[PDB]
């Protein structure tokens, strides 16, 4: 019912909300992780999908 | 500008007054003087002083870092894995804008290596090239273009626009004549023949998904179609096109050069191309 | 008889495979920008008092450079005039992103112009503006 | 190791680096746990599962690993399919 | 003064004398035949039937194609 | 043109056609539930992710049926 009361007499769109964790925290990245696994790398980065620069 | 005419006020230029760049060359210094002389740098006496410290990796006597750790084939045929090297659309489209390739005509390996496009190194286990996805978004050009590996959304983008893409394979020695095939005229041999994939890649360009050179024509209609299903765009008719032949033209699957055919003797010199007459020769190359 | 029958007609595809020296210059097109992003040095030139040339490839001659790794530059390089005029005009056009003036270095032997940290986007954009 | 080779006059690169290390493109190199396969009966599930990884170098290790290799080692591999072409280069790294 | 004449390249097909003992061997194969012919066309003088494989030869070609 | 003994048209008699490949399948307007793209309306958000929307009226639209 919270939808019609939005549209047909407030008569405006209705806002929808979500619950939004805080980002995961990660120390300082360095150059050289020593004695860390092969996954450091992962942690740092943003997208998922290879990118090839120049070529 | 105002500096070329400082040069009328000021002397001439002869070989007395030459000067290098300031800061091109440092000093080198020699060991007389007493800051650098006398121990010389080398300290009190002992093993280094003397000039006979041990090895690189040396750890004065207990097992060293390299040979504590176990063996494990990270490199393990390192050298018979083979290598194609990536051109994305971002740089195909680059190089058809500025006119360093030719669209009318069908795109190739040569082509692509005459106007820089690429860099191709067969010693080095270099295969050819792999069309890379990257830049689709925004190709808006109609071609034919053959390559040695491909991926799916970068067919897609090239056909969406009607244009033909498809998988051919080149062996090692092919390889070579093709990225460069003026020294090889020099020589003055006949052409050989194309190699067929080995058993492992036989199956990849075998199918149609793949485009492959060796694949039914009969099942690439079916094919192109659930492409413009998946990706949402309308599989256009290139029959209708006044450059179908163009986009159609494809090579023997035995075949290096377009126009020309295997066994054949091309004579630079002279502008002339020397044909076999013999039964066993036509019969060799022919298969 | 011999064993060799020579033909001229089948030359001509001998003659696409030969490589060219030169790099070949733009082809005009009807709309710009090109879909790539490329476009054209626009006619007439700029009467500014400082000209800068392009490359032998047709590109804007802005590169971003390293050293020590971690110092940061961009370098405009092929400058013609009065390269100090172009150092005013860099300080005025990027003070108010930084916040303060940018350090930069003025080669008048080779012609160069060199600034402290990435500014290539923004000085492409730029250039292309004033029709260089 | 040899710096200046009688027949060739270069350096030569030591074989039992290359048997045991991988070094990605940036200039990391990647190795296994000592006793991986050791007596593994005697060891508890926590212990095993540290040994199966594989560990990164200290900036010490990669500078000597980096000596004793050429530089045929060191270039731009496009293996199509390689499992490790994620890992070659960085991103977000303020160093 | 005046300068002496430029250095130049000796143009034309080249046959190294068989008998002479210090002749290269490597300027004495039948690959060196080819070579002439391929940047002098026909001035060589090579009998343009040899550049194919002899009847010999070609048997040897076709046997290791089906080995391998 | 040269040809040889495995040329297309040896390997597979059958499709010796010149256009057998780049003819567009007939029919196959009811395979996979052909959605029809003139219906629906696509438009691109550069929101990094490069969002995609599509919209249509459902009751409008005809193509689903009714049920
Ligand atoms: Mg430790
Ligand atoms: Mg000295
Ligand atoms: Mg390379």
């Amino acid at each position: 019912s919270v939808t019609h009361t939005f549209h047909q007499l407030l008569d405006m769109r209705e806002p929808v909300f979500e619950f939004v964790r805080p980002p995961p925290y990660h120390p300082k990245q360095k150059r050289f992780p020593h004695e860390q696994p092969l996954r450091y790398l992962d942690r740092y980065r943003d997208s998922h999908e290879p990118t090839y620069g120049i070529y | 500008g105002t500096s070329l005419d400082l040069l009328r006020s000021l002397p001439r230029v002869s070989l007395a007054n030459l000067k290098p760049s300031p800061n091109s060359r440092k000093r080198e210094r020699r060991p007389r003087d007493r800051r650098r002389g006398r121990k010389c740098g080398r300290g009190h006496k002992g093993e280094r002083q003397r000039g006979t410290r041990p090895r690189l990796g040396f750890e004065g006597g207990q097992t060293p870092f390299y040979i504590r750790i176990p063996k494990y084939g990270f490199n393990e045929g390192h050298s018979f894995r083979h290598q194609y090297q990536p051109l994305s659309l971002r740089r195909l489209q680059y190089l058809i804008d500025l006119g360093r390739v030719d669209p009318t005509q069908p795109i190739d390996l040569t082509q692509l290596v005459n106007g820089r496009g690429v860099t191709i190194q067969p010693l080095k286990r270099d295969y050819g090239v792999q069309l890379v996805e990257e830049g689709a978004d925004t190709f808006q050009a109609k071609i034919n273009i053959e390559v040695q590996l491909a991926s799916e959304l970068a067919i897609a983008a090239i056909e969406k626009n009607g244009g033909v893409v498809t998988t051919a394979f080149y062996d090692p020695r092919s390889l070579e004549i093709l990225c460069k095939p003026i020294p090889f005229f020099l020589r003055g041999q006949p052409i050989p023949k194309r190699m067929l994939p080995p058993e492992s890649l036989v199956p990849y360009y075998t199918d149609a998904k793949n485009r492959g050179y060796l694949a039914d024509p009969a099942k690439f209609p079916e094919a192109r179609l659930e492409l413009a299903m998946k990706f949402g765009y309308v599989l256009p008719d290139i029959t209708k096109d006044e450059l179908f032949r163009m986009l159609s033209a494809r090579k023997d699957p035995r075949q290096i050069f377009f126009g020309l055919a295997p066994g054949w003797v091309v004579n630079m010199a002279d502008k002339k191309i020397l044909k076999p007459t013999d039964e066993n020769l036509l019969k060799y190359y022919s298969s | 008889n011999p064993g060799f029958v020579e033909s001229v007609d089948e030359y001509q595809f001998v003659e696409r495979l030969l490589p060219p020296t030169k790099i070949p210059e733009p082809p005009k097109h009807k709309h710009y920008p090109t879909p790539s992003g490329w476009q054209p040095p626009r006619d007439p030139l700029p009467s500014l008092p400082y000209f800068v040339r392009r490359s032998r490839m047709h590109n804007i001659p802005v590169y971003k450079e390293i050293t020590h790794g971690n110092r940061q530059m961009t370098l405009i390089r092929k400058v013609e005039g009065d390269i100090w005029a172009l150092q005013k005009d860099v300080e005025e056009f990027l003070s108010p992103l930084l916040g303060k003036t940018p350090i930069t270095q003025v080669n008048e032997v080779t012609g160069t112009l060199r600034i402290k940290g990435y500014f290539d986007e923004q000085l492409k954009a730029w250039l292309l503006e004033k029709g260089f | 190791l040899t710096y200046c080779s009688t027949r060739k006059g270069k350096r030569k690169t030591v074989k039992s680096v290359v048997h045991r290390f991988l070094r990605l493109h940036s200039g990391l190199w990647l190795r296994r746990k000592a006793g991986y396969k050791k007596k593994l009966w005697k060891k508890s599930t926590a212990r095993k599962k540290r040994l199966r990884e594989f560990v990164f170098c200290s900036k010490t290790q990669s500078k000597l690993l980096d000596k004793m290799t050429t530089s045929f080692w060191k270039r731009r591999n496009w293996y199509a399919g390689d499992p490790y072409q994620m890992y070659h280069d960085r991103t977000n790294l303020r160093v | 003064y005046r300068a002496p004449p430029p250095p130049r390249r000796r143009p034309g097909p080249h046959s190294p004398d068989p008998e002479n003992l210090l002749t290269p061997r490597w300027q004495l194969t039948p690959r060196y035949v080819a070579k002439q012919f391929g940047r002098h066309g026909a001035i060589s003088g090579v009998p343009p039937a040899s550049l194919w494989p002899t009847p010999e030869q070609l048997r040897e070609l076709e046997a290791e194609e089906q080995e391998w | 043109t040269f040809q040889s003994i495995y040329s297309l048209d040896k390997l597979y008699p059958e499709s010796k056609g010149a256009d057998t490949a780049w003819k567009v399948p007939e029919h196959a307007k009811q395979a996979s539930s052909y959605i029809p793209l003139d219906r629906l309306s696509i438009s691109y958000c550069r929101s990094v992710n490069s969002k995609a929307e599509v919209r249509f009226h459902l009751a409008s639209a005809d193509w689903i049926e009714e049920p």
